[PDB]
RNA sequence: AUUUAAAUAAUAUUUUAAAAUUUAUUGAACUGUAAUGUUACAGUUGUAUGUACCAAAUAAAUAUAGUAAGAUUAUUUUAGUUGA
């Protein structure tokens, strides 16, 4: 059921007090979407950034080597 | 991203398959056509180690 | 050639399982100890406990007794306290857990399934394959048996052994099966195929969870219930034939006078080592618990009924009381803690061990007599260890000082030196329990309450001008308050002064007394 | 409120529920097993209950008699 | 059966540390359950990860006067009963006398 | 002791410094902290780029009798650097897998073989002694087993 | 030493599986046959007229001893058993099963060529005894069906009495000079009341938790003082 | 609820009408075997939504 | 109590109520009152049985 | 996953003032002791006081400034409710 307007008034003001000077500016999602986590690989200087595009941290783990060790 | 940017990759690396939950939900799924259904229905792999 | 040297990977010598760090952790993780091995008795030991002699005569129940055995974990405890139900002491539920070992010292409850009344007895579970002595001690004299295996856990050569060790004693064992809750039925044919092989006959199958073959164990223990009242019923019969002997008739008169009196319940309480479980040891003339110098030696209550000097009683024994400091960090002991306070709530008498080593009671050892105080029960102070303190006169002083400290009825408390391995004045300790009951049920008259009371408002709010006593076990009496205001009560101060007045003049000195302020209407 | 119960509330309640058997608490003619099954959902989850653990006792004897059926 | 126990066809969602992090944890060379810490950041990382010593003597090399082959003064860490606060402690070596004998001095030193 | 009291004790702030740290630290911790800069998760290691005759000179200089499986991979602990071919290259774990690549790019046979050999079937020897407890484990065999 | 353990068949054969096996020699001899094998069954005779007869029943014995209980140990899905017969006899045999019930079993004769040494007469019939089992084990139907009979068999490996001499007892112990990729999320997962509180506790790191304020008094204290 | 626990599969919509309609404008080519490289070079798709 | 008074006024606008505010909310007058005070719990049921 | 949008941008958030507390340091020329004007002892503190505000002095800091308070720069204006 949902929640009081009231109280999702509140929520939704916590989320859009991040900027407030561009009202153009929708509202931060609840949870992040695969835009929003996408955006900052998107930009350029993280498009040059290699290791952290597409959703690598999302990604399952890859697989370690043959012969691994940590000392 | 070897997909999306085939540019760094002159030679075509060893593609580790995916993880567990893929096989069994699209890698390996008949409704899917997951590209993985012939060689998971093939038996000569369990049959042998060569094949 | 070129290859790096062998070594760990996790760093610290931490370890990759949870589970082994929290054994290394230790206390205050795994709280319940490990299983308690049969202590190492000399030569010497057991010559002193064969010389020793019984100070009380230990009662053996005439209700058929019945005692379960089995490895641990097999559902034993689980079953002796779906069996039990004491009307008279509720709280009594044995310790049960899915460790191994967790029942320390033999128990004995009543018990009846189908209004067939009997005493049912747990005993420890075997240990390096060999049961400890109490346990063989109860089982011997236990009737019946009922050996109790589960399906988890295939039988075991400690098994064979108990049961080779049965039929040898020839003691009528009937085989059940604990955990068929947790199997199938093409499984279960094969385990019961394997049990009606072993040699008993076929095991009766059983779910201490699903409360499963209770109505059937009851059909199998109704022969042994009719024989052992057939043989009482005999017993009887020659005890009345032959009673011209004397002793017979005197023994005519006890099974009389238990019936038409009632038993009192006398509670030992103490600290881990106190040595409570060595006093009862001396008291019933032999080791029925088990003392090891391990701090938490028993974990759950221990009831022994016996007679001393022609007056029924129940002596128990406790797991020990441990502070609110150490019970948060280990719940479980402050489980066993809730447990031993249950039943202290129900005692009629308390008897409170401190070490005399110590040279003097704790803080906590008076805190715990507060406690019983309050509770109602006639209280008692003994000094263990008193053979092996070198002060004597010393530590009799100090406990004394601690006595007169004492504020509330406590300082009454009447201290008294008794030792374990010596035996002495265990007679003067029973005597003092002895004369605490009565006390307690001690009656006075209004005439004299009123006379009392009188000479007292003479020799030093709103008066009171009737006093009487209500209550009879614990002594309570009722004053009443000439004013119709209902929160003009009397100040702490005079009704404490007035208890400690009706406590030199009528003797309670060791028994807690009770006011009540009532308003006329 | 337990202190040290060995059965949490769950496992209480699990426990107390499991007590009740259809077979005590009814009765079940032979005609029926060929055209009525009451305890068909919740026998085939209590199957699945009991496979879900593994018991060395009854693994070890079916081993055996297997091995013995072999020869 | 019982309702409060989760039928084993079910299977409920994943919930705890993923192997991401429980590998990222293996690889800085932790046992899998140090991936249960109340706050980590890249600082706490570096300071978990042991590659830096906190560690120290009573006296500098050059002055202390007694035979520390390797033990260090090293300070342990415990939480309260609350995990909001925690308290250090220092710990030293067990520091025994050698009352040794030495065949070139034939006397014991 | 400042560092258990959490003193921020600081020069450009309060004049002081504890005297537990050390007067020079090479990388800061950050920079410690930096792994993929100090590891071989992307980066290359060996900058050189040989053409075939230096990669023919290379392979020629490395003695008999070597194979790839004789170099263990170096832990995380250690910088993953690839030196040239200064001395004995095929020592260090990087620089050998490295020229192999590059031989591989420039299509020069490469003789020292393959990091681990896949036993596709059961020949001698049929039993072997490993104390280590890891070619059981590493074996193609029961990896093709426990994937299947 | 160790109890709850299955015990083993007490055949007149069947020494070694009652014999206590140091991990060393368990570790020297590690032998992979194919899975899809079920059970090894040697069989020999307790005498034999002929002197190469004999030689057999010798070299068979040293067979059995030596590289039975180290395929069972190392496979866990063999069951290898070995069995003497009060029988005159010159040829002693091995019996191959496998995982599928319509193969019909195996078997491998011994047959000693004229003059070897008993070390080379164990590793050709250990030889020999493998390329049967791979052989029957490529031949076996329905590999699927054979797989999914594998993972539903037990571990038949559960009655050799092994003795670690110093790897160390538990497989972590064993295996502490390794990583070990293969956990799971839920075992790892500690079950205790506070979990957290307790891994900083066994682990000496402070989850940016502020210090304690006895420790401030006591670090003032010390100060003074 | 909606968790993104890590190995979660939570693709990212790709309209079949979208693609029909990027065909028929003329930056997708029928004749080769469509990819998320062919999708992302003719910019039918942006950077955002490739995770 | 509120809760009563709003949802009746709110759900049933032409809702009557009879009410007697000089005896309402009060205890009758043929009730004596009796507050015990104890020590401590213990005491209650000696309490108790006094007055039984 | 039957099934309609969009200008990917972030950095800020009055002002003055809490009995504050924290870190580090100095002061026995005043005063209060012991010693015979001088010496020795000092802020989890020396003997009412410790240099004309003893919750001392000096140096650093912008603590839940919030549920203290005060101040807050741009007239000629152009639309709804005045105790719910
Ligand atoms: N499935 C199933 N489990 C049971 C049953 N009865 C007991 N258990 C389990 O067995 C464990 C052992 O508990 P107890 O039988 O009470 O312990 P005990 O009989 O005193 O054995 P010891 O502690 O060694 O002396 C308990 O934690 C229960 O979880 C049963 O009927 N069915
Ligand atoms: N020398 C001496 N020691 C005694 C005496 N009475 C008790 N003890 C001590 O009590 C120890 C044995 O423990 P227990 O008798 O079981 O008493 P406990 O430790 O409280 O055990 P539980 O009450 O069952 O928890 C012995 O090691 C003795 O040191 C005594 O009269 N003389």
């Amino acid at each position: 059921r949902p929640i009081e307007p009231q109280y999702q008034r509140l929520y939704m003001s916590r989320l859009r007090i991040r900027d407030h000077s561009n009202k153009l500016r929708q509202p931060m999602r609840l949870r992040a979407t695969n835009a929003d986590i996408g955006s900052g690989s998107s930009s350029i200087e993280w498009e040059r950034a290699s290791n952290r595009k597409y959703g690598a941290m999302l990604a399952p783990p890859k697989r370690q080597d043959f012969e691994f060790r940590v000392v | 991203y070897q997909e999306l940017h085939p540019e760094e990759y002159p030679i075509f690396m060893d593609q580790e398959l995916p993880e567990r939950r893929g096989l069994e939900s699209l890698a390996t799924n008949p409704s899917k056509r997951g590209w993985l259904t012939r060689w998971y229905e093939d038996s000569s792999k369990y049959a042998h180690p060569a094949a | 050639s070129f290859n790096l040297p062998r070594e760990r990977q996790i760093l610290g010598g931490l370890h990759a399982d949870w589970r082994t760090q929290m054994k290394r952790s230790g206390s205050i993780l795994n709280d319940i100890t490990p299983a308690l091995p049969d202590t190492k008795r000399t030569e010497e030991q057991r010559r002193r406990v064969a010389g020793w002699r019984p100070v009380v005569k230990l009662l053996g129940d005439q209700r058929l007794r019945i005692a379960i055995v089995g490895r641990m974990n097999s559902g034993k405890s689980s079953l002796f306290n779906l069996l039990r139900l004491e009307p008279t002491v509720p709280g009594r539920s044995n310790v049960v857990r899915d460790f191994d070992g967790i029942t320390r010292d033999s128990v004995e409850g009543q018990a009846q399934l189908e209004g067939m009344h009997f005493t049912i007895i747990d005993t420890p579970g075997m240990v390096q394959g060999r049961m400890v002595e109490e346990a063989f001690r109860t089982v011997e004299t236990a009737d019946a048996a009922i050996f109790v295996t589960a399906v988890d856990e295939d039988i075991m050569p400690e098994e064979l052994s108990l049961m080779q060790y049965l039929h040898l004693k020839h003691m009528p064992v009937v085989l059940l099966a604990n955990k068929m809750d947790l199997i199938q039925e093409e499984e279960e044919e094969a385990v019961l195929d394997r049990y009606n092989s072993l040699g008993f006959g076929n095991a009766i199958p059983f779910s201490a969870r699903r409360k499963s073959g209770l109505e059937m164990l009851a059909a199998v223990l109704e022969p042994l219930y009719h024989i052992h009242a057939m043989h009482k019923v005999e017993n009887d019969w020659d005890i009345e034939d032959l009673a011209m002997q004397g002793d017979e008739s005197a023994m005519e008169e006890i099974r009389e006078r238990n019936c038409s009196d009632r038993f009192i319940r006398i509670a030992i309480v103490g600290r881990t080592n106190s040595g409570k479980s060595s006093l009862v040891n001396r008291l019933v003339g032999f080791e029925r618990n088990r003392a090891v110098d391990e701090k938490n030696s028993t974990r759950d209550p221990v009831e022994l009924p016996c007679s001393y000097k022609g007056r029924k009683l129940k002596l128990i024994d406790t797991a020990g009381l441990a502070r609110h400091r150490y019970r948060a960090d280990r719940d479980f002991i402050g489980r066993i803690h809730g447990l031993s306070v249950n039943e202290i709530r129900f005692a009629h008498v308390v008897i409170v061990v401190f070490d005399a080593t110590e040279g003097h009671p704790n803080k906590y050892d008076m805190a715990v007599l507060h406690s019983v105080a309050a509770e109602g029960r006639p209280f008692l102070l003994c000094a263990n260890k008193w053979d092996a303190v070198l002060d004597q006169s010393a530590t009799a002083e100090a406990i004394d000082f601690k006595i007169k400290r004492q504020v509330r009825e406590v300082k009454y408390s009447n201290a008294v030196v008794v030792s374990a391995h010596t035996g002495l004045n265990l007679t003067l300790l029973m005597d003092q329990a002895l004369e605490l009951y009565d006390k307690w049920n001690k009656r006075v008259r209004r005439a004299e309450l009123t006379r009392l009371w009188r000479k007292m408002e003479k020799s030093v709010v709103a008066r009171i001008g009737r006093i009487t006593q209500v209550n009879t076990r614990p002594p309570t009496f009722l004053l009443q308050l000439q004013t119709k205001n209902d929160s003009n009560t009397l100040p702490k101060a005079l009704q404490e002064m007035m208890k400690n007045t009706l406590v030199e003049e009528f003797d309670f000195r060791g028994v807690p007394i009770r006011l009540i302020q009532e308003v006329k209407d | 409120l337990k202190l040290s119960p060995d059965r949490t509330r769950n496992e209480e309640i699990q426990d107390r529920q499991n007590a009740f058997v259809w077979s005590d608490e009814h009765i079940f003619r032979p005609h029926q097993h060929f055209t009525h099954d009451p305890c068909s959902w919740s026998r085939s989850l209590e199957q699945s209950m009991k496979k879900q653990r593994k018991l060395s006792m009854v693994e070890r004897l079916r081993s055996l008699e297997q091995r013995q059926l072999e020869e | 059966f019982s309702t409060f126990a989760l039928n084993p066809e079910t299977s409920v969602a994943p919930h705890g540390p993923p192997r991401g992090l429980v590998n990222r944890y293996v690889s800085m060379g932790l046992p899998p359950w140090a991936a249960w810490c109340n706050k980590v950041n890249r600082y706490s990382l570096y300071r978990m990860s042991g590659v830096t010593q906190r560690s120290f003597l009573p006296k500098p090399p050059q002055e202390m006067d007694v035979i520390w082959l390797n033990e260090r003064v090293r300070e342990r860490v415990r939480t309260s009963r609350q995990v909001q606060n925690v308290y250090r402690q220092l710990k030293y070596p067990y520091v025994k006398t050698g009352i040794h004998y030495s065949d070139v001095l034939d006397h014991w030193v | 002791t400042p560092m258990m009291l959490n003193i921020q004790n600081m020069m450009w702030w309060n004049g002081k410094r504890n005297l537990y740290r050390a007067t020079y630290r090479e990388k800061t911790w950050y920079e410690i902290s930096r792994t993929g800069a100090f590891t071989k998760g992307r980066r290359p290691v060996m900058r050189q780029k040989y053409s075939r005759e230096a990669l023919q000179a290379a392979l020629a200089m490395v003695p008999p009798g070597f194979e790839v499986a004789d170099v263990p991979r170096p832990p995380q602990r250690i910088l993953a650097q690839s030196e040239g071919i200064v001395g004995r290259w095929y020592s260090n774990y990087w620089t050998l897998h490295s020229m192999r690549y590059q031989c591989l790019l420039a299509g020069v046979e490469w003789p020292l073989g393959e990091r681990q050999r896949p036993r596709t079937n059961y020949d001698e020897p049929f039993f072997f002694a490993d104390f280590e407890e890891s070619k059981a484990r590493r074996d193609y065999r029961s990896r093709w087993i426990n994937v299947n | 030493p160790f109890k709850g353990l299955p015990k083993p068949k007490r055949q007149f054969g069947n020494e070694a599986a009652e014999v206590i096996w140091p991990y060393a020699l368990l570790l020297e001899r590690v032998v992979k046959v194919h899975p899809f094998t079920k059970s090894i069954y040697v069989y020999y005779a307790q005498r034999q007229s002929t002197a190469r007869g004999k030689l057999a029943a010798e070299i068979a014995r040293s067979f059995a001893r030596e590289f039975l209980i180290p395929i069972t140990f190392h496979n866990s899905q063999v069951y290898t058993e070995a069995e003497m017969l009060l029988e005159y006899s010159e040829t002693p045999w091995v019996v191959l099963h496998s995982l599928d019930n319509g193969q019909k079993p195996r078997i491998l004769p011994v047959a000693p060529v004229e003059g070897t040494p008993a070390h080379t007469a164990v590793e050709q019939l250990l030889a020999e005894v493998v390329q049967g089992c791979e052989a029957l084990g490529a031949s076996v139907a329905d590999p699927v069906t054979a797989t999914r009979v594998l993972n539903e068999r037990p571990l038949q490996n559960q009655y050799v009495r092994v003795d670690y001499q110093w790897f160390g007892d538990t497989p972590d112990e064993r295996a502490s000079h390794l990583v070990r990729w293969e956990f799971e999320p839920e075992q790892i997962e500690p079950k205790i009341r506070h979990r957290t509180r307790h891994v900083l506790d066994w682990l000496n790191y402070d989850g940016n938790l502020p210090t304690h304020r006895a420790v401030h008094v006591n670090a003032m204290r010390e100060k003074a003082r | 609820p909606r968790n993104r626990y890590e190995g979660k599969l939570v693709f990212s919509p790709l309209r079949l009408s979208k693609l029909l309609w990027a065909i028929d404008t003329g930056r997708i080519n029928p004749n080769e075997v469509i990819t998320l490289y062919h999708l992302r070079q003719a910019n039918v798709v942006g950077e955002r939504e490739i995770v | 109590t509120r809760k009563l008074e709003f949802v009746v006024g709110k759900k049933y606008p032409d809702a009557v109520t009879c009410i007697r505010r000089q005896r309402m909310h009060r205890p009758p007058g043929t009730l004596r009152h009796r507050f015990l005070p104890v020590e401590r719990e213990r005491e209650k049921m000696d309490t108790l049985q006094h007055l039984l």
